[PDB]
RNA sequence: CGGCCGGGAACUCAAAGGAGACUGCCAGUGAUAAACUGGAGGAAGGUGGGGAUGACGUCAAGUCAUCAUGGCCCUUACGACCAGGGCUACACACGUGCUACAAUGGCGCAUACAAAGAGAAGCGACCUCGCGAGAGCAAGCGGACCUCAUAAAGUGCGUCGUAGUCCGGAUUGGAGUCUGCAACUCGACUCCAUGAAGUCGGAAUCGCUAGUAAUCGUGGAUCAGAAUGCCACGGUGAAUACG
């Protein structure tokens, strides 16, 4: 048919997202929302673009996450289900930027640096 | 709920409970219940009499309480009139097994003695 | 502070390496070794010849040098002798068939490493420290360098205490990483000692990057 | 280092390549299951015999300019005073200062 | 025919970009269809040494070997184009390795 | 601790010596540098001076020591006591 | 910050919820960013907490958290060489920060076994105004009054 | 019912080349200025984040034990080699770390989601044996292909119910495995047994402003074997800044 295509990315995950209009069914990497994740937290994520522009009921997406976590896995996830709204319907730019979904979250990870125990932890100090 | 000669706590279960024979860990008592029938997670209470002379007839085919410390007490005396350098640290009391002697070996020596 | 190397915070940016070979690591070492080994004995025949920088290029099994040099006519001497004796000494060194190629440099002025070698000549030959950097300045200046740096340290005049001594003229931006900054060094071993020698020598700036 | 020091490295690599096979046949027997006391004794006998200098781990990596028994990459076959020297001075073919 | 595969690996990538659109021009004039040039992943090999001589830790300097990769794939290879591209010799310092079959 | 499939370690000039010992019948200390050698059966009775790194120490070996290392009944270090 | 006037952080909303002050909650009582654990522990302390005190979780911890919200606060002011403790009035995001944190460390203090359920006790303690946390606030206020004396310094 | 195989170059991804962000546009404050505050679009907004890059000089700072090097000194010894020992000692003091003191947890079962790396005298699968460390046989692979290599925290169920405990693991005894000529001094790991102190730590003091702290695992160099150190990688992920 049309199979509206969106890619999301977070911190190391990608995602690719086709959204089809029928029911309210959600197909993530051959299961259900449940089964991927079982935070309850991914799983409303994953909700909150459909719930802004109401399309909950109208639409059938397939999903495959790659890399990441679960709560990156899970962000990814909603960027592309924005992505692939915003290439469907064109007119809800406005609602999705408002609610914050349209921009790609860019804070991947500091590298740990030499001389420091971590990213900016540094050793311990001694007056004497 | 007396096993070897000394009791034994009876709200505990009976893998915990076993343990606290002398001699007795996790792994063998486990394999003990194994043998002898009993699940693991039945408490020591509401057993019964058949089942404990069946604990009592497993843990006999370990060497475990007052022999065992004997046993171990006779390997480290036995150490010491070798007069090899494991009895050496033995009757002096230091770390037997190389560890380092200049700092953090508070085990074997005992709190600190300020000078 | 202390100071990064110029040439080696700018290659891959404005200048090229030196040693230019795909090896994999069972051969690197080795590879290693042996440039060490060429680069050293070709320096050390070639001291009075004013050589500025051997380059060493590995095809899989040959061996080729190409001499960066002010005075080709002395390296080369009659005919083909000299680099005939070099090319089958650097052979058996390498253990490889080689073959060495002759760069003639235009303009010893302006090289980095020429100017710093002159320079240790002339403290080793006993001539004023300043007199010797002041005329190296001017005449790269004059030759049309946009900027050159020289320093001199240690024991300047047989002096007990060190110290250091640099002349500077026209820009030498050392932070602009798109800048050409010729930059080497060199050793003076007088009678009282090692003097160093520093040179800077800003040609210009590369806009294309050209690697 | 000294060249006494280096001179000992260089007898660690040729007793070593010399008596190579014989400890790989010595230690095949000395390991290999279906053996014997007579047989495991005899090649473990044999093996502690042998020129010592034979054995591979008594051999330690050194710069190969300066001989500097500690710090050596063995990619570089070099130190780590050596490695960023001739780095600086563009010799190691493909050899950046890192930023990422 | 079977096909050959040619594996090229360089430090530099521009050169070995070069080197590949050498093949590949080479190999398509003659006839034979390329299938390429694949970039491989790099492997960015990472060193870091100690730059102070005697005992300043914290100062150190950190290196890298970065090696490219380029896949050149020719099925159905022709006399013409096996025996040019042998004829071919590359710009040294780029690594080849012809795998056939 | 070895493994049982290599068998215990013992040196060559130690076991000519303790051979050719028990063969002669004499009671003369050995003396000896190897400290890794285990001891054995056939070494029971014996009076070995064991290198500590600075002299040999005389060790009349007995059935007990049977398995133990030569090493172990030769101290190396020398500490009495801080105060 | 010597020079700098960037203000808060936008936070997102509860899940589950869809309030700030009780995300706000989640991520106090969260430790070593293990969030999950946090967020189960807060959801069947409120549960628990709505069924026993009143109709719903976020009527009966507004209240809870208004019985431990300070008015005042002290600092250490030091203008006449030494230091005086000076009452000062606390801003409303600071009362809300100021209230939830008091009440997570008196939950984790008691005695209790689950940490759900000291939660759950320790919010309706507070509600009921007997609590530890209640406690601290009192205290804060009376210290407050009786440095009063120093209050236009 | 495995992208596995026909196939497809759509998508992820792999690099190479480009576009993009410039207070550029709008409003306000302003010296009619630079600039600042908001906001429109935009993936990104005011240096977007991070790194590399360290001016003239200071400390006769550090390194003659990397090296080079002036002077001085030893030359059947201050140099040469070999075996054993030591650098691992132990009344004690200081510094930096790791593991804990537990229920936001321990243990048991089931189950999900990474990134970055290394590999030829190397990484070593499958299968068989061993409680286990491992052993035997042994495919593959100079590797987006094969191996290291099962991520852990998490999620679900059960149990323990506030104890010096089913917390904690030191210490010690016995038995072993592997590397290595060789594990006594003086290795690592495994199994059985044992089960110290320790219940959040005075004065004082340290680090950190965001994918940071905190917490969770993974890899690499050095290296026959020998990390709680060092250097990297990702997972989860805060509080606060009035001044
Ligand atoms: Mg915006
Ligand atoms: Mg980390
Ligand atoms: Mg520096
Ligand atoms: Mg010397
Ligand atoms: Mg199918
Ligand atoms: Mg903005
Ligand atoms: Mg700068
Ligand atoms: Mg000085
Ligand atoms: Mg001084
Ligand atoms: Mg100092
Ligand atoms: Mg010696
Ligand atoms: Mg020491
Ligand atoms: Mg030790
Ligand atoms: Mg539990
Ligand atoms: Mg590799
Ligand atoms: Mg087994
Ligand atoms: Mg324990
Ligand atoms: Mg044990
Ligand atoms: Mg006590
Ligand atoms: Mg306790
Ligand atoms: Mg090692
Ligand atoms: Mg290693
Ligand atoms: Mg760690």
């Amino acid at each position: 048919e049309n199979q509206y295509y969106g890619t999301g990315r977070r911190k190391s995950s990608a995602a690719r997202v086709f959204i089809k209009p029928g029911n309210g069914k959600i197909v993530i990497n051959q299961r259900s929302l449940e089964q991927y994740f079982g935070r309850e937290t991914a799983r409303m994520v994953v909700r909150q673009p459909l719930e802004l522009v109401d399309m909950v009921e109208k639409l059938d997406l397939y999903i495959t996450v790659k890399g990441g976590g679960i709560s990156g896995q899970a962000g990814a996830i909603r960027h592309g289900i924005t992505r692939a709204l915003m290439e469907y319907d064109e007119s809800l730019r406005s609602e999705l930027r408002k609610a914050g979904f349209v921009t790609r979250d860019a804070r991947q990870v500091e590298r740990k640096k030499v001389g420091l125990r971590k990213a900016r932890r540094r050793p311990q100090f001694s007056k004497r | 709920a007396r096993i070897a000669g000394i009791n034994i706590p009876d709200h505990k279960h009976a893998v915990i409970a076993l343990t606290s024979i002398y001699g007795v860990g996790k792994t063998r008592s486990k394999a003990i219940l194994a043998a002898a029938g009993i699940a693991e997670d039945v408490k020591i209470s509401e057993l019964s009499e058949g089942q404990i002379d069946t604990l009592r007839d497993e843990v006999a085919k370990f060497v475990v309480e007052g022999d065992l410390r004997r046993e171990i007490s006779m390997s480290i005396k036995r150490l010491m009139d070798l007069g090899c350098y494991r009895g050496l640290r033995h009757r002096r009391g230091l770390p037997v097994r190389g560890q380092r002697t200049k700092t953090n070996a508070r085990t074997r020596k005992g709190p600190r003695k300020p000078i | 502070g202390q100071k990064v190397h110029p040439n080696g915070i700018r290659l891959g940016i404005v200048k090229p390496w030196n040693s230019t070979w795909f090896a994999n690591t069972k051969e690197f070492a080795d590879n290693l070794d042996s440039d060490f080994k060429v680069r050293q004995y070709l320096t050390k025949e070639l001291a009075k010849a004013s050589v500025s920088r051997i380059v060493i290029e590995r095809p899989a099994k040959s061996i080729r040098v190409t001499i960066h040099t002010a005075r080709p006519g002395i390296v080369i001497g009659k005919k083909g002798e000299d680099v005939e004796k070099l090319r089958k000494v650097v052979a058996d060194i390498a253990g490889v068939p080689a073959q060495i190629n002759i760069a003639e440099v235009r303009k010893p002025e302006l090289d980095a490493k020429l100017v710093a070698d002159s320079i240790t000549s002339q403290l080793e030959r006993r001539v004023m420290f300043r007199r010797a950097m002041k005329r190296a300045v001017q005449n790269a200046m004059r030759l049309g360098a946009k900027g050159i740096k020289v320093e001199v340290s240690g024991r300047l005049g047989g002096a007990e205490i060190a110290r250091t001594e640099w002349y500077r003229e026209g820009r030498v931006p050392l932070h602009t990483l798109r800048a050409d900054i010729d930059y080497n060094t060199s050793e003076a071993h007088t009678t009282y000692g090692v003097i160093g020698v520093k040179v800077w020598i800003f040609k210009g700036e590369i806009l294309g990057g050209m690697a | 280092a000294k060249q006494s020091m280096k001179a000992r490295e260089v007898k660690r690599v040729a007793l070593a390549d010399k008596y190579f096979a014989k400890r790989a046949e010595l230690k095949a027997i000395i390991s290999d299951v279906n053996a014997s006391d007579e047989d495991r004794w005899n090649a473990v006998l044999k093996l502690q015999t042998l020129p010592r200098d034979s054995s591979p781990s008594r051999q330690r990596n050194r710069c190969r300019q300066t001989g500097r028994p500690h710090g050596f990459l063995r990619k570089f076959g070099l130190s780590r005073i050596k490695v960023r020297e001739a780095a600086m001075r563009g010799e190691i073919p493909g050899l950046k200062k890192a930023s990422w | 025919n079977q096909r050959i595969r040619i594996r090229l690996k360089a430090f530099d990538h521009r050169l070995i970009d070069q080197a590949t659109a050498e093949i590949v021009e080479t190999a398509k004039r003659t006839g034979a269809q390329v299938r390429g040039p694949i970039p491989l992943p790099t492997r960015k090999e990472r060193f870091t040494v100690l730059i102070s001589p005697h005992v300043n830790k914290d100062a150190r300097d950190q290196y890298e070997i970065r090696t490219h990769l380029r896949l050149v794939d020719i099925v159905e290879p022709t006399e013409k184009t096996v025996d040019a591209l042998m004829r071919l010799d590359l710009a040294a310092g780029v690594d080849v390795q012809i795998s056939l079959g | 601790p070895r493994s049982l499939k290599k068998g215990p370690f013992i040196d060559l000039h130690l076991l000519k010596k303790v051979e050719k010992a028990v063969e002669s019948g004499d009671k003369k200390p050995l003396r000896t540098w190897s400290r890794r050698s285990t001891i054995f059966p056939n070494m029971i009775g014996l009076t070995i001076a064991v290198h500590n790194g600075r002299q040999h120490v005389p060790v009349f070996v007995t059935d007990e020591m049977v398995g133990h290392k030569l090493g172990e009944f030769a101290p190396t270090r020398t500490y009495r006591g801080h105060a | 910050p010597r020079r700098r006037v960037i203000g808060q952080r936008k936070i997102l909303p509860d899940p589950k919820f869809g309030s700030e002050l009780l995300a706000k909650f989640v991520n106090i009582l969260m430790v070593d960013g293990k969030k999950s654990t946090a967020e189960s522990i807060v959801y069947s302390a409120l549960e628990t907490l709505a069924q026993r005190s009143g109709k719903s979780e976020l009527e009966a911890f507004e209240v809870a958290l208004e019985n431990v919200r300070p008015t005042v606060e002290v600092k250490s002011r030091r203008v006449g060489g030494s230091t005086y403790q000076v009452p000062v009035e606390v801003r409303p995001v600071r009362r809300n920060a100021l209230a939830m944190r008091w009440i997570v460390e008196a939950a984790r203090k008691r005695g209790d076994k689950s940490m759900a359920l000291r939660l759950a006790n320790e919010l309706s303690d507070a509600a009921e105004n007997k609590g530890t946390a209640v406690k601290k606030r009192e205290d804060v206020h009376r210290m407050a009054e009786a440095n009063k004396a120093f209050a236009h310094y």
